């Protein structure tokens, strides 16, 4: 997963 | 509502009958909040950003209330630098971006 | 376009000659694009997020072209993990977020  | 990006999108959350502070974030793909209590079991999860990873524990079917609107789903709790409502919980409220 | 958020909003993106593949990110301040070379100065600068910080070159003045519409502003190059569109050029496309 991506937090950006 | 109709919400501009000249300031950061910031809004007011309810999570555990309490108000927060978070970021609407179209980059995320999930919700992270800040160390805080949340019920019921959790489970392991890793997520990425720009400067690497971090361990967040995962919490499911959680009620949140965001801008007034109604939500029930995940959030992971873990050292975020702000609070971030990603794209799980921006469905549910209807997010869209426009341009 | 209306982009909904069921999925990650990617869009292609036209800088310094090149096409590439960028995210649609209302969290981030800053637009922070993967190595390349820009023409002119830049400045060293710290940019965070999760897991932390990364070291980026600043290059003001940058024309990018995002989903066909231009803009002009500042871009970070650096190793980030995905190309991101911060807010800096979102509000010059006339971007919102709408519920
Ligand atoms: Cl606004
Ligand atoms: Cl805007
Ligand atoms: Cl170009
Ligand atoms: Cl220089
Ligand atoms: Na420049």
């Amino acid at each position: 997963d991506q937090i950006i | 509502p109709q919400i501009t990006l000249w300031k950061r999108p910031l809004v007011t959350i309810k999570i555990g009958g309490q108000l927060k502070e978070a970021l609407l974030d179209t980059g995320a793909d999930d919700t992270v909040i800040e160390e805080m209590s949340l019920p019921g079991r959790w489970k392991p999860k890793m997520v990425g950003g720009i400067g690497g990873f971090i361990k967040v524990r995962q919490y499911d079917q959680i009620i949140i209330e965001i801008a007034g609107h109604k939500a029930i789903g995940t959030v992971l709790v873990g050292p975020t630098p702000v609070n971030i409502i990603g794209r799980n919980l921006l469905t549910q409220i209807g997010a869209t971006l426009n341009f």
